[PDB]
DNA sequence: CTGGAGAATCCCGGTGCCGAGGCCGCTCAATTGGTCGTAGACAGCTCTAGCACCGCTTAAACGCACGTACGCGCTGTCCCCCGCGTTTTAACCGCCAAGGGGATTACTCCCTAGTCTCCAGGCACGTGTCAGATATATACATCCTGT
DNA sequence: ACAGGATGTATATATCTGACACGTGCCTGGAGACTAGGGAGTAATCCCCTTGGCGGTTAAAACGCGGGGGACAGCGCGTACGTGCGTTTAAGCGGTGCTAGAGCTGTCTACGACCAATTGAGCGGCCTCGGCACCGGGATTCTCCAG
């Protein structure tokens, strides 16, 4: 038998493709699954996670904090267009309200 | 044993903290009954699913799970919990 | 005897180190994360499952994944992220 | 001295607008929560931060309900919320 | 009886036919070549079912809109004891005519288009009729048309066909009329299949059918020339970008935009017509210029030849089209020329379309062009005058066409009819025509009985 | 004779709430979706009953989206609809 | 010019404003602002693209050049707008 | 073998308990689908079938109607409070509006 | 022709001249009523897939069925639509 | 208009801490290889229903003008919040106990899927006929005007 | 205040038409009745995490009430609304022609699921020096008011 290479690695990706597989596999989505299917998901998965990691990390420097905390996924998510139509619909815990007033309520 | 009505406890300074974190500046008195009724609403409607789900899993303890389904079942998904 | 609990933690970190090297991350951060990954995956296997039985085929495919993503990802979202999954299928096949 | 009517709202929505803690406070909702499972099942236990899901469930939905009631105020040339303003809210929304 | 004129030979033989048709109780079809009187027959049978067999009752007749001034006055002049009525018109006119004329029951022969009797069904089929004449018969071929399936619910003694090309496209639409003069003969297409070298058989009881070449030798031949043209630079251009389909035209912007292309045919004929038929093709918004319309059409160029016809003599010519916006750019270029001309449309009013008829036949007459659609001003019309036909067109259907030649040639006629056909060379308009021709194969122009 | 302001009006909205037929022309219509499309994807074919149920989901649409509209001008205690209670609606529901 | 005798609208400009008049009779409207055609085929244009741009996205994923009504059903579904009378 | 009897016949039902089992089999619901649970199912499909069709019924009846057309469906399910809100983002085709005009329009007296 | 489609138009009527004997139908009708049976049983098999995945088990039951009725329906409806598939399962049972 | 006073967060530098990253061990799901059988690509054929044009008729929309419902800017009005301080109650924190019940693993044995075979419910088909349509007619509603 | 005009509306009766309604013939999913082998249920075990105990004592809620903000009614003014006229427009209908491309069946062979076997990424457990909460020092700089 020769030494494994795990599929992540064939495909230059961080994420798991054979976890991605059984996860289908098991989550009745269809009668069979093609190899294929497992590797693109698994990159857009890993594309999606680094988008917001990016935005969130500058949220941190912007803060003076070394580490990213909850509140700062929030107003990583909210301030992009894209993002907030992606997740318009969701909740997240420990995360503030934009800062905002509307200008008729400002004082003269 | 039987709880008698909490509702009173949802003070007037914490629903006007809730007005002030959505950005409003005046409020009339007449809110906060209103108030009280909406969530109580939004509660017991949140509240009957999650037992729901705790009855057909035959347990006696509500988890953060059962809730986490039942808000994704009324459209709002949490973020935090498990999920 | 305590069972294990999988989770996207390790990965979501090697992606964070990859992105933005000095910086780290804290344990609700990484619960909400965990929460996002899955929320994302469900959303996409789902459309990917009904449109295989719209056109009575039983086996889902790359083809019905990149649809699913159009369907789903705003417009310039889906544009980058398409480019993404294509590129890996192209890497994979060629080392298979 | 005295700050004159409005100024310190101003202030309190900058402060509120800014942190993330919960805002009612715990014990007292707590004691709610319980009251209302009671008409479903007796004798319900519960896990600690199944009652903290509801509460951040709770106070993101109060918090987004009085954004939509202050655009209406504002419509109809006003500052100050009225139970009519809450009731076209939920009404326009579909609830 | 008949009191303007003495009928031909050939039309008494014709009356004596229809009279054994009617005393033998079988309906039957007369469909003697264009221009050759098939009218005058008619109105003579319905004279001697009057005052030979005293059958005074109500009779039908239904037309083309275009056609039901010249019945009228047919009436009139060879048989003046019939009592013709004629339904046209707005819903008051219509209402006011049932109301006051046809109801009261004062008159023996009823005057309608297809039109009128669709309107008015539910009026008609109260009378019960003595005979239904249908003209230009082939409008019936489908039986599944609402007109076919309208005009089998009448009450009806008696029916006839008057048709000159009996034959349009194939054995059904032939079956489609024996089946509403003897549906109880021809009782399905499938029976139709089979009976069918069985030439005459079947139609020799039911059919007669006389050509001019044989029964009025008086009369002069046709004479056809096809003309082959080049595309223009223009034409050449758009009929290659239509091919690419990278149209592109857009007025509003967007870079040009797309223009669709889900029949290319159609765009591939239009084109090569005329260039201008496109948008934003004509150079120049503010347009006017005159001389640029001629050149940027292969077939315009050509069409030039009408200086030479004027010239010569009074060739005075009818001008057949399919597509209405060509007789516009005909009409500017006439007016352009200051020419003298006519125009008939199927826009047209029923009381202009009469009087521009007569303008154009009178024997002092100076209208040098008519311009006619082939649809509305192919059928029916009399227009012997005129020496020349051109089709600037041609159609997919080969009858139509030759209905259109025969509005000149026709009796009354002194002179031989030239007719011209334009065809751009390398083009789909020679897949047209020799689609067109391969149909006239199957029919071969039958002389019949 | 005539009818005074509003009358007329009225008369129309209990004729037209009564009937349940659609109230924009096929043909305009049809060449409109037309349009939309070719930017999407070219020379695409439709079938007949493909634009009658766009039609069908787009007057519904426009129905629903007035009755808020109508709501929202009530409010603000006027009778006239206008283009900002429009954008009002279409505020609170979220679209 | 017999030519130039016919002009042609936008496709926007073909819902009219007696169509949309009656559209707001249904929904209860009494007294209509002359801004609101403009308004409202603005907004009529956005839902249409929105319904469309997915219905062609299941035609194209089948490999058809024609559109169907279950196409429209399907996205119309999709986005919470949910049709009966048309299949499905 | 014993001649046939349809197991809807045996629940008392008028549905189709073997195509609902068939179509639970074959949409990729469970792995394994249990005996009673296609027999449930169609019992429930059943009762909210009678319960629109006896409110559109009573709606055709009251406009002199023999026949239940799309409008009188409509009427039925939106005066109805629990049916409505079952039903509360679905559009019926040829479904007319309930009439409703707001007092504020109407004449003064 | 030369394919057929199943409906379930024929059960709708079965049910309708037990309502009302004396009615009838029309085709637009009955095109809605076999859109809601569709939409219907889709929601209740949604909802009792989910609970079986969250409770980790591989069949659905009646029990799941009851449960998703009981998630899906408005109160008094829920109620009723609970008797009718318990007597059905009852009387079932009793026959098998 | 605007200087001045004086309460608001705001930087700054020290102090302690249990959060986060590191590693250890070792657990149990991914890997490879081989094999099986059937999803789905290909090509071919047929023939339904897409499009265009013109013709026809007349509902419909176009623009015009008329005149008055109601859009919306100022003013006066006088009630009900705001903000302050005070007193007051009940939240938080920490500490420590009993025992409900989540969880594990283990055992056993009812349940459903599989196969093949079989014959009756349900499919489309074609046709008579009656709810529905609408034509004309009128009788009773409701609205407007002027006096 | 309320009399006749006028208008639309309602419904009475008639005849009429075309979607429904029956039954026919036909054929393919439902139903019989066994074997298969796993999921499921129920016993029992362990010890995570829950339920109130007390006291302590801060902070939060509560009360009362001076005072000026905004809510709201009314008036008058003035210009796009609606109304109906005549007019011109092209929806709607029907009809012709044609062939794009949905649909079916047929054939053949790349693919995925499966098994057994294998060994390494990933799990939990036990660890610790460094991110940053917290306290108490001074900095402007928010805002407001009586000169
Ligand atoms: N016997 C006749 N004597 C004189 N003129 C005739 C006679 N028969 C026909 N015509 C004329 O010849 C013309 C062509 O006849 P028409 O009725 O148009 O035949 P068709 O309708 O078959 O073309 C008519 O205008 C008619 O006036
Ligand atoms: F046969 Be014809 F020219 F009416
Ligand atoms: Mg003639």
């Amino acid at each position: 038998r020769a030494k494994a290479k795990t599929r992540s690695s064939r495909a230059g990706l961080q994420f798991p493709v054979g976890r991605v597989h059984r996860l289908l596999r098991k989550g009745n989505y269809a009668e069979r699954v093609g190899a294929g299917a497992p590797v693109y998901l698994a990159a857009v998965l890993e594309y999606l996670t680094a988008e917001i990691l990016e935005l969130a990390g500058n949220a941190a420097r912007d803060n003076k904090k070394t580490r990213i905390i909850p509140r700062h996924l929030q107003l990583a998510v909210r301030n992009d267009e894209e993002l907030n139509k992606l997740l318009g619909r969701v909740t997240i815990a420990q995360g503030g309200v934009l800062p905002n007033i509307q200008s008729v309520l400002l004082p003269k | 044993k039987v709880l008698r009505d909490n509702i009173q406890g949802i003070t007037k300074p914490a629903i006007r903290r809730l007005a002030r974190r959505g950005g409003v500046k005046r409020i009339s008195g007449l809110i906060y009954e209103e108030t009280r009724g909406v969530l109580k609403v939004f509660l017991e409607n949140v509240i009957r699913d999650a037992v729901t789900y705790t009855e057909h899993a035959k347990r006696k303890t509500v988890t953060a799970m059962d809730v986490v389904y039942a808000l994704k079942r009324q459209g709002r998904t949490l973020y935090g919990f498990g999920g | 005897r305590k069972t294990r609990k999988e989770s996207y933690a390790i990965y979501v970190y090697k992606v964070l180190k990859q992105v933005h090297p000095d910086t780290g991350i804290s344990s609700k951060a990484m619960s909400i994360m965990n929460s996002f990954v899955n929320d994302v995956f469900e959303r996409i296997a789902g459309e990917a499952s009904r449109l295989a039985h719209y056109n009575k085929r039983s086996t889902i495919t790359s083809r019905e994944i990149q649809t699913a993503v159009r369907l789903l990802l705003p417009g310039e979202l889906a544009k980058h992220a398409v480019s993404e999954g294509t590129k890996a299928v192209t890497k994979y096949t060629s080392a298979k | 001295h005295r700050y004159r009517p409005g100024t310190v709202a101003l202030r309190e929505i900058r402060r509120y607008q800014k942190s993330t803690e919960l805002l009612i406070r715990k014990l007292p909702f707590q004691r709610l929560v319980r009251e209302i499972a009671q008409d479903f099942k007796t004798d319900l236990r519960f896990q600690s931060s199944a009652v903290m899901a509801l509460q951040e469930a709770s106070e993101a939905y109060l918090v987004a309900l009085f954004e939509d009631t202050n655009l209406a105020a504002i419509h109809a040339k006003r500052v100050t919320i009225m139970p009519k303003d809450i009731q076209l809210a939920r009404r326009i929304r579909g609830e | 009886y008949v009191k303007w004129g003495k009928l031909r030979d050939y039309q008494v033989r014709g009356l004596n036919w229809l009279i054994s048709l009617y005393e033998n109780g079988i309906n039957g079809i007369l469909a003697d070549e264009m221009g050759l009187g098939k009218t005058l027959q008619t109105i003579s049978l319905l004279g001697y079912m009057k005052h030979y067999r005293n059958i005074p009752g109500p009779h039908m007749v239904l037309v083309p809109k275009s056609t039901l001034h010249n019945w009228m006055s047919e009436f009139k002049r060879w048989v003046p004891t019939l009592r013709s009525v004629c339904l046209i018109g707005d819903k008051e006119q219509r209402a006011a005519f049932v109301r006051d004329v046809l109801l009261p029951g004062e008159w023996d022969v009823c005057v309608t288009s297809y039109e009128m009797l669709i309107k008015e069904k539910s009026v008609f089929k109260k009378f019960n009729w003595r005979y239904l004449v249908i003209d230009e018969a082939h409008r019936i071929k489908n039986e599944k048309s609402k007109l076919s399936e309208i005009v089998r619910e009448f009450k009806t003694t008696n029916r006839l066909l008057l048709t000159g090309t009996p034959l349009q496209n194939n054995l059904h639409e032939l079956w489609s009329l024996l089946n509403f003069l003897l549906p109880d003969v021809f009782n399905s297409a499938d029976d139709f299949d089979s009976w069918f070298e069985r030439l005459h058989m079947v139609l020799r009881p039911f059919l007669l059918r006389r050509i001019k070449a044989d029964v009025e030798k008086s009369l002069p031949p046709k004479k056809e020339v096809k003309i082959y043209v080049g595309l223009s630079k223009m034409q050449r251009e758009w009929y290659t970008r239509i091919l690419m389909k990278d149209i592109d035209i857009l007025n509003s912007a967007g870079k040009m935009d797309k223009m669709r292309l889900l029949n290319i045919l159609m765009q591939l004929r239009k084109c090569c017509n005329h260039p201008y038929l496109f948008d934003g093709a004509e150079p120049g918004p503010p347009y006017t210029t005159d001389m640029h319309l001629v050149t940027n059409s292969g077939k315009m160029v050509v069409l030039d030849k009408l200086l030479p016809k004027l010239k010569e003599q009074g060739s005075r010519v009818l001008i057949f089209s399919q597509m209405t916006r060509v007789l516009d750019i005909l009409e500017d270029y006439c007016m352009w020329r200051n020419y003298e001309y006519c125009r008939l449309d199927g826009q047209t009013p029923h009381d202009e379309r009469q009087d521009s008829i007569n303008a154009y036949n009178e024997p002092n007459s100076t209208k040098f062009v008519f311009m006619l659609s082939t649809r509305a001003g192919g059928l029916g019309i009399n227009l012997a005058t005129a020496d020349v036909v051109i089709l600037y067109d041609s159609d997919w259907n080969p009858q139509v066409d030759l209905q259109a030649m025969d509005r000149a040639h026709r009796i009354g006629q002194t002179k031989t009819v030239r007719v011209f056909r334009f065809i751009t060379d390398n083009t789909v308009e020679e897949r047209i025509v020799e689609r067109a021709e391969m149909k006239l194969r199957l029919d071969s122009i039958v002389i019949q009985q």
